[PDB]
Formats: C-alpha cells, structure tokens, sequence
C-alpha cells in the first residue's frame, strides 16, 4: 500500500545548528511534497509546500528540496520556536493524501544520566487485588532509554507501560515511569524485585531493587 | 483540466 | 478571526454512531476543497476523508470507506463527518482542514483545534489513590523521591498537586496512560532532600472533575 516514511524518527539540535529530515513516498500525483509542524498539544500548522513559488510569511530558514519518492526539509540556523514534531505529506491521484509518521526535533543538552527509583505497592493497593510496581527514571538526556523488569532474576515481559514527560522547560531533560502491574497472588510469589536501566551517560547499567516485605 | 482531490482548475 | 471550529466529539461506545461538525469564518468555504485528518493519542497525523468545493467527491481512506461518510452544507459554511458506526481505533482528535485550491499537490493551508473522540465503554470512574512511598535506603543528607499512583479512572483527565501547591520544584506529573482494561492510570512523583522526610509533610491532591471526586494522599515512608 501506500507508504510514507520519514527519517530519522528523531534528532536533536542547539539553538543555531543545521537540521535535515527525509522523506521517502510512494510515487505521487506531483512530485512535491508538504511539510507541517506540530508543538505538543497543538493542532498542526502548513510549514512549506515545495509546490509554492509566492514568498508567503514562511521565515526562509525553511527549504524543501527533493522530487519523486525521495524529499528532505532543511533548517538553517534552528531557532527557539522550531523545536517541535514535522508531517511530510503526498497527494495521490486516487485521490488521497498520506502523512508521514513524523520526525521530532528536540533541544540538545549535555548528556545526563537518570537518576532511578524503584517503589513497591501499597498495602493498600494489594488489598484491592492488585499490585502496581513502580521505576522512575528521573531528570536525563537523551530521551532514550531501556527499562527492564526483573522478577526474582527473570525477565519481565508484556506486563509494564512506560510514561514520559516532555522535554523540560527549564533543563530540557525527560523523566520516564514505567509500571509493572500484577495480581496480588502473582506479586506474592517472588521475592526480589527490580528495575535495570541502560541509557548514554550509564557505562553499564543501573538496577534498583526491594525484597517483597522489606 | 480538475484537481481529483479538490475539483478546482488546474 | 479566519479559522474552521471542529466540535462534536466526547465519549461514545462502540458500535455507535456519531457526527462532527466543523463551522468556518473568515474565507470563502465554498471555494475550498475540505478534509478531516485525525490524531490518535501519542501518534501521527492520518488523513482520513477529503470533499470538493460542491459537496461531491467525497472520498476516503481505505480502514474507513462505508463508515464514515464526509459532506458539506456550503449554505451554512459547514463540514461534516458521520460516523456510522465506531470503533476502539477511531480513538482520536478530529482536525478540519482546508485545501489550497491553486496548488495541484493537496495542501492543507487551515487547520481547527480538534475535537477529541473517544470510542470506549467504560463508564464514569474517579481513581483510587494509592502512596509512592520515600524508600528507606534514602540517604542522610542526598534526594529523595516519592510521589502517588492515580490509577483506574476515566475519563481523562485529572490533576494532581502537592501540599496544595506549595510544592512545585521538582514535580513530575506523568501522562495517563491507557490500560488494558480501558481506564486510565497514571502517576505523580516529585524529589525532595531526604532530610525533609522525617520532618515535612507531603500529600497529594486529586482531583478527578468528571467524577467530581476529589482525593488528598499522605505519601509517608512506611513501616
């Protein structure tokens, strides 16, 4: 089917450098492209067609080059305001339109390794039947990072979610939660819990740890 | 000619 | 104000049926071709439906042709989608758009602020409240974290504050996320100096406004 797919998913960038995304799209109806972008909790806005020619109050700093399947969106001098997520989009003669799955630019800072916590449930929440597990990976940069859940030594798998904040006004860092939920009987049969960590500023990675009933 | 995705002139 | 006002959405159960509008002001509607393009939560844009300027040519993405049918009422500077019946990933913010009738690459050049639609059948719920307890291994002198689980609600959203707003650094209210079983949960944490655990007192405040539950946590280290 019809495919569009942008490269990289992300990056990051100081206020000044120079950004490139790339789009890959099933051949069109046109060969131009669209791109839009997207602050969190924002609706998108049109950014650039490269099919205009007019000025239009677009900064400049902006440019699409490309034709065919294969486009790329320029930032020149990145400002405060650019930070935020980028649509390509294709138009088909079907018709249709399709978007990109987007490309987020976010604020390069110096890397910042989590600082990890581990909490057990309540005994208030085991009493309902439920036994919640708590990480949280507190104030680092890059956004990306591993949590593995270990139970008694074994590996944890399709029995977390993760949660993360957006990137810090202040310190342009990101805390992340992940939760491991069992049933009360299931908690009650192990004994060690932990959360492992890997992420850049770790060499090897970081393991927090309770003892059920400790 | 028609734009297919709008129905505006070309 | 040039500008297109999406409305229409909320709660609605599977299986169900379900109209949104989009009124424009500013422009010509009726010289636009329009489209609806929707954000399921934490994803990418997906165009989904695409009308011309006269109301005909109403045409579709594939997972929603014979369910969603989009029209236009250019008397009443309207846009329309009719939903003839939802499903669990219809879940999303609806945007109206605008096409630029001159560029022969479908370009949308005005877009609305969206109007959530959530497909669920959970009903009405406020969260259970439970203490993200200081750990006891907390170091003399270091950081401490503790915080609260707000979990099992719906639907979104709910705020949560510390010590009734007096504590501010160091808050990190996470995004809920969506459970298994279609509430939501989601956690508040918040580091403090580890020599204010013995002495301070820390206590969060839920508020859950579709339930109109209210709830003030004490987050103590435990026995």
């Amino acid at each position: 089917d019809i495919q569009v797919t942008q490269s990289p998913s992300s990056l990051s960038a100081f206020v000044g450098d120079r950004v490139t995304i790339t789009c890959r799209a099933s051949q069109g109806l046109t060969s131009f492209i669209n791109w839009y972008q997207q602050k969190p909790g924002r609706a998108p806005k049109l950014l650039i067609s490269s099919a205009s020619s007019l000025q239009r109050g677009v900064p400049s700093r902006f440019t699409a080059s490309g034709s065919g399947t294969h486009f790329t969106l320029t930032i020149s001098s990145l400002q405060p305001e650019d930070f935020a997520t980028y649509y390509c989009q294709q138009s088909y003669g079907t018709p249709a339109l399709a978007f990109g799955g987007g490309t987020k630019v976010d604020i390069k800072r110096t890397v910042a390794a989590p600082s990890v916590f581990i909490f057990p449930p309540s005994d208030e929440q085991l009493k309902s039947g439920t036994a919640s597990v708590v990480c949280l990976l507190n104030n680092f940069y890059p956004r990306e990072a591993k949590v593995q859940w270990k139970v008694d030594n074994a590996l944890q798998s399709g029995n977390s979610q993760e949660s993360v904040t957006e990137q810090d006004s202040k310190d342009s860092t990101y805390s992340l939660s992940s939760t491991l939920t069992l049933s009360k009987a299931d908690y009650e049969k192990h004994k060690v819990y932990a959360c492992e960590v890997t992420h850049q500023g770790l060499s090897s990675p970081v393991t927090k740890s309770f003892n059920r009933g400790e | 000619s028609t734009k297919p995705s709008d129905g505006n002139s070309t | 104000q040039v500008q297109l006002v999406e409305s229409g959405g909320g709660v609605a159960q599977p299986g169900r049926s379900l109209r949104l509008s989009c009124a424009a002001s500013g422009f010509s509607f009726s010289r636009h071709g329009m489209h609806w393009v929707r954000q399921a939560p934490g994803k990418g844009l997906e165009w989904v439906a695409g009308i011309w300027f006269d109301g005909t040519n109403d045409y579709y993405t594939d997972s929603v042709k014979g369910r969603f049918t989009i029209s236009r009422d250019n008397s009443r500077s309207t846009l329309y989608l009719d939903i003839n019946s939802l499903r669990a990933e219809d879940t999303a913010v609806y945007y109206c758009a605008r096409e630029d009738p001159h560029l022969l690459i479908a370009t949308l050049d005005l877009w609305g602020l969206g109007t959530l639609v959530t497909v669920s059948s959970a009903s009405t719920k406020g969260p259970s409240v439970f203490p993200l307890a200081p750990s006891s291994k907390s170091t003399s002198g270091g950081t401490a974290a503790l915080g609260c689980l707000v979990k099992d609600y719906f639907p979104e959203p709910v705020t949560v504050s510390w010590n009734s707003g007096a504590l501010t650094s160091g808050v990190h209210t996470f995004p809920a996320v969506l459970q298994s079983s279609g509430l939501y949960s989601l956690s508040s944490v918040v580091t403090v100096p580890s020599s204010s655990l013995g002495t301070q007192t820390y206590i969060c405040n839920v508020n859950h406004k579709p339930s109109n539950t209210k709830v003030d946590k004490r987050v103590e280290p435990k026995s």
